[PDB]
């Protein structure tokens, strides 16, 4: 339930 | 599927439609084959529309400019006319529906745009545009106005802008250049940039359109106003001594209006195309017929010689032929399509003052000289926002109920971050979504380029974009609460490094991510998607991609 924000960098980089 | 036996007509609103009928009911009579005369709205985009499908009308009627497309879209049928009954129109009006070598329509008129003005209240009307500012000025003490015409359509105001230097497409060696559009050059934008000075100066109003200026001239409340042949039957009916003369000169240039002829096709979907020539030829492109749909609203200069000769002692048509040799006949390619559709969001953006003169002749310019590269990039954008789901454990691990509820109302804004981060301007060339929609949609987004963000801030906003509470009925709402709370206070830390500057960022990426989420999602798929794919469900699409349906 924590630590999301790791997730969604993580997540996010196919728009890289 | 286009009824056999019977033949449908579609003429614009605009026009002697009851004039038209009559010559069919007297065909009617003759042949005992049933005439329809239609005049729906927006017949211009309508007749394509169904045209593909097979179905629509039998003949079709509307300006040269546009039958070009239909014929490249294979939507219109080759006319017959024989050589002895090409030698009763004139070869002038034959050229305006020649497509590629070949007859696409029949031409029935000439018509041009020219001043109509009110004899009793201007017995001077002005020479140039530049002195009808002063003119209103007086004019208003008397509670009535100087000038007034339709705004929402380009074609009025195009004489105005083309006058200093502003044209469609370069012709050269007896064809058109689809690469050198100028209406983004010195001249055009001179003049649409007096025409928005004149709105500034209430002089004029930016929402006024045709009925409107229609109106308020016929009942004497302007002085002056800009129309076709067509116009001068309602204004008749009216008590006002009116006189059509050359438009106004702008910088001492005169006014170039677009010459059109209107013309009719045949549906080459028809099985009435023997029907069809036989009423067009024998009817209607006669004597009589011309006069019965003249009687109703004016055609202006008939391409038929012989009634032409008839009508050529009107002083009124003898203006209108003056004001369409200083201007240029309409060109008839496909691209005409995308060219007004261009300039039509330009000319309205500015009068709304949504764009500035610049801005709007900026993006006609590149919109009229159109890639579905945008389109394609938003497909990328769109798998790429499946990959960012289906990663992301939080919110794999959501219930579906939820899942698909958060989906059906975030991937509008979680799809426009994505085009944002992908960095990939758009040319939105539609050759019907809202103007004001699609001008707040940019805006948002180039909002969004110009604030530069990072890899970390579009990641952490995104979690906040995605994981949102306040959406109804939902299971695992306190948990999702708890997600978004995070993903701010990331998107805080990574903007916490402040002395002063830093502060009235937050605030700022904010806000824009509010406006993100108050964009249509019916807009973006027309924007985006349609033209691609056709008709398509998103939220389906989406469900599918990540197997929840
Ligand atoms: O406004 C763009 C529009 O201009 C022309 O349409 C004219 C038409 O030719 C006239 O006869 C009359 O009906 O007014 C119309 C404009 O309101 C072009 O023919 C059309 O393709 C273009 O979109």
């Amino acid at each position: 339930m924590h630590r999301v924000s790791a997730a969604l960098e993580e997540a996010n980089k196919v728009f890289l | 599927k286009i009824e056999e036996g019977k033949l449908v007509i579609w003429i614009n609103g605009d026009k002697g439609y009851n004039g038209l009928a009559e010559v069919g009911k007297k065909f009617e009579k003759d042949t005992g084959i049933k005439v329809t005369v239609e005049h729906p709205d927006k017949l211009e985009e309508k007749f394509p529309q169904v045209a593909a499908t097979g179905d629509g009308p039998d003949i079709i009627f509307w300006a040269h400019d546009r039958f070009g497309g239909y014929a490249q879209s294979g939507l219109l049928a080759e006319i017959t006319p024989d050589k002895a009954f090409q030698d009763k129109l004139y070869p002038f009006t034959w050229d305006a529906v020649r497509y590629n070598g070949k007859l696409i329509a029949y031409p029935i008129a000439v018509e041009a745009l020219s001043l109509i003005y009110n004899k009793d209240l201007l017995p001077n009307p002005p020479k140039t545009w530049e002195e009808i500012p002063a003119l209103d000025k007086e004019l208003k003490a008397k509670g009535k106005s100087a000038l007034m015409f339709n705004l929402q359509e380009p074609y009025f105001t195009w004489p105005l802008i083309a006058a200093d230097g502003g044209y469609a497409f370069k012709y050269e060696n007896g064809k058109y250049d689809i690469k050198d559009v100028g209406v983004d050059n010195a001249g055009a934008k001179a003049g649409l940039t007096f025409l928005v000075d004149l709105i500034k100066n209430k002089h004029m109003n930016a929402d006024t359109d045709y009925s409107i200026a229609e109106a308020a001239f016929n009942k004497g409340e302007t002085a002056m106003t800009i129309n076709g042949p067509w116009a001068w039957s309602n204004i008749d009916t009216s008590k006002v001594n009116y006189g059509v003369t050359v438009l106004p000169t702008f910088k001492g240039q005169p006014s170039k209006p677009f010459v059109g002829v209107l013309s009719a096709g045949i549906n080459a979907a028809s099985p009435n195309k023997e029907l069809a020539k036989e009423f067009l030829e024998n009817y209607l492109l006669t004597d009589e017929g011309l006069e019965a749909v003249n009687k109703d609203k004016p055609l202006g200069a008939v391409a038929l010689k012989s009634y032409e000769e008839e009508l050529a002692k009107d002083p009124r048509i003898a203006a209108t032929m003056e004001n369409a040799q200083k201007g240029e006949i309409m060109p008839n390619i496909p691209q005409m399509s995308a060219f007004w559709y261009a300039v039509r969001t330009a000319v309205i953006n500015a009068a709304s003052g949504r764009q500035t003169v610049d801005e709007a002749l900026k993006d006609a310019q590149t919109n009229a000289a159109a890639p579905h590269r945008t389109c394609r990039e938003a497909l990328d954008v769109l798998a790429k926002t499946v990959a960012f789901l289906r990663n992301l454990p939080s919110f794999c691990h959501l219930p579906h109920d939820d899942q698909r509820r958060l989906l059906e109302c975030c991937w509008g804004p979680l799809f426009l971050l994505g085009l944002a981060q992908d960095a990939v301007t758009f040319e939105v060339a539609e050759a019907q979504p809202s103007l004001a929609a699609v001008q707040w949609l940019q805006r948002c987004l180039e909002s969004f380029w110009s604030l530069e963000l990072g890899p970390k801030e579009y990641a952490y906003l995104k979690g906040t974009i995605l994981f949102n509470p306040d959406v109804p009925g939902l299971r695992a709402s306190c948990h999702i609460a708890h997600l978004q709370q995070e993903a701010h206070w990331a998107l805080c830390e990574v903007l916490e490094p402040w002395y002063p500057a830093s502060q009235g960022r937050l605030a700022r990426i904010l806000l824009m991510a509010s406006t993100l989420r108050n964009i249509p999602g019916t807009l973006l798929v027309d924007l985006f998607f349609r033209p691609i794919m056709g008709d398509v469900d998103i939220t389906e699409l989406l469900e599918d991609m990540l197997l929840l349906r």
